[PDB]
């Protein structure tokens, strides 16, 4: 077996680097995104918007959207395909769960049109192309950069985005005399899968009026976990009870920031350059060759 | 990644210099360059429910924290140290290789 | 090859440095001064140097 021509120290340092690429607390590589136009008051980037109780699923296709003369002028039509009525006004459409699983080959004012019956009609569109990354924005650092709906619509497909969510624990509380501001902060794109895989603790403060603020997160009990050093190598916990063989760090998948590192002292050196004694031999004519 | 690791420069407190709660811990000696690890925030932080899920935590039988010189071997004939195993502030897949 | 990159709110945090015990300092004192008063959200990434 040529062992894919490489070393035998480095296919065992391979097998611990398979485990880091395949941990959650990584792959923070977002697939799947969701317009929506709820509203804005608690932000923290875990929240996935449910879709409401009476909402009808319609796959997107090509043959749903079609210009039609309407009332004097050309309107982009819907077809709900439960039904088949036609919908040329996006102020009065049924409430349809789409879900765009290609979005090639779709005009712009198709896409004009969807979301355009978000707002109005009050619309759900997954959309399961679309990668990104996400950064928790703290809430006085701000919204840096935006992300128009003219890109999450109309983009190649391999294009990588950066959505910035906020966490909005730490807002500061308004006066009890201050009397209210005007628009409210709105929302357009939400996410699928839950953001925030590599958070660890979040909002270290103490809330004065109950113990611990709402939904702050306290470090895992394997962060902190030492443990021994086994016999082989491999990074054990701590052992749960008695007479029992710890866990080792490299089945499970949380991770440990406290580890028994083996490592040499002064008295070692290795790989420095050794001096010997040669002799030569006494005669050329007196060596033996075989049979040795 | 073919690093190995040689003692850096390594300090050694004093026992009555340490708090009670740092005692505990240390594993008489440690490197200077620590690193970052949230065991350490034991009776240090200002935030009372870390504090707590931290000592609520840590009092459990199932983990326990070190930070320092654990294993050693000596060798045969020379009678000095040689090997060394210190618990360093270090993710685990990168001390595993 | 994972360290964390932590966050801080800039309203609630004290610029300043933490100042512990001397003996403590080298040991407790940059996770103090990591873990901040004022953290908001705490990452573990991959390392960056």
């Amino acid at each position: 077996w040529s062992r894919y021509f490489l070393d035998e120290l480095r296919l065992r340092r391979l097998s611990v680097g398979l485990r880091l690429i395949t941990n959650p607390r990584i792959a923070r590589r977002f697939d799947g995104v969701r317009i929506m136009y709820l509203t804005d008051d608690d932000p923290d980037p875990d929240f996935v918007p449910d879709v409401p109780e009476g909402y009808v699923a319609v796959q997107y296709a090509h043959r749903l959207f079609s210009s039609s003369l309407a009332n004097k002028r050309n309107r982009v039509t819907y077809t709900h395909p439960p039904t088949g009525m036609a919908y040329p006004s996006p102020t009065g459409r049924p409430h349809v769960h789409m879900t765009i699983n290609e979005r090639a080959g779709m005009s712009k004012l198709v896409a004009d049109n969807i979301i355009a019956s978000v707002i109005k009609s009050n619309w759900v569109v997954d959309i399961h192309d679309i990668e990104y990354t996400a950064e928790v924005m703290t809430p006085s650092e701000g919204y840096t950069q935006h992300v128009d709906a003219e890109s999450i619509m109309t983009a190649p497909k391999g294009k990588l985005f950066h959505l910035q969510f906020m966490d909005g624990l730490l807002r500061p509380e308004p006066s009890a005399f201050d009397p209210p501001a005007s628009g409210e902060d709105m929302r357009l794109i939400y996410p699928l899968q839950p953001i925030s895989v590599a958070r660890s603790m979040r909002a270290i403060v103490n809330h004065n009026e109950v113990d611990r603020p709402r939904g702050a997160v306290a470090p895992s009990s394997y962060e902190m976990d030492t443990g021994t050093l086994s016999r082989n190598g491999d990074l054990l916990y701590s052992p749960v009870a008695n007479g029992q063989v710890g866990i080792p760090k490299l089945e499970v998948d949380h991770i440990s920031f406290s580890n028994v590192v083996s490592m040499m002292t002064a008295n070692i050196r290795t790989g420095d350059d050794m001096a010997v004694e040669r002799v030569n031999p006494d005669d050329v004519r007196a060596i033996n060759i075989r049979n040795a | 990644d073919n690093r190995l690791v040689i003692v850096g420069e390594t300090t050694t407190p004093m026992s009555n210099t340490l708090s009670t709660v740092v005692n505990n811990v240390l594993r008489t000696t440690y490197h200077n360059n620590v690193g970052v690890n949230p065991a350490l925030l034991r009776d240090f932080t200002q935030v009372n429910w870390l504090n707590r899920d931290i000592t609520n935590m840590l009092q459990q039988a199932g983990t326990k924290y070190g930070l320092g010189l654990t294993e050693t071997r000596l060798d045969y004939v020379r009678l000095v140290k040689t090997i060394v195993g210190h618990a360093l502030n270090i993710d685990h897949f990168a001390a595993s290789v | 090859y994972l360290t964390y990159s932590v966050k801080y709110e800039d309203q609630f945090t004290k610029k300043d440095k933490l100042r512990a015990s001397e003996a403590d300092d080298r040991i407790v004192g940059p996770t103090v001064n990591l873990f901040k008063y004022g953290a908001a959200v705490v990452n573990i990434d991959l390392n960056r140097d």
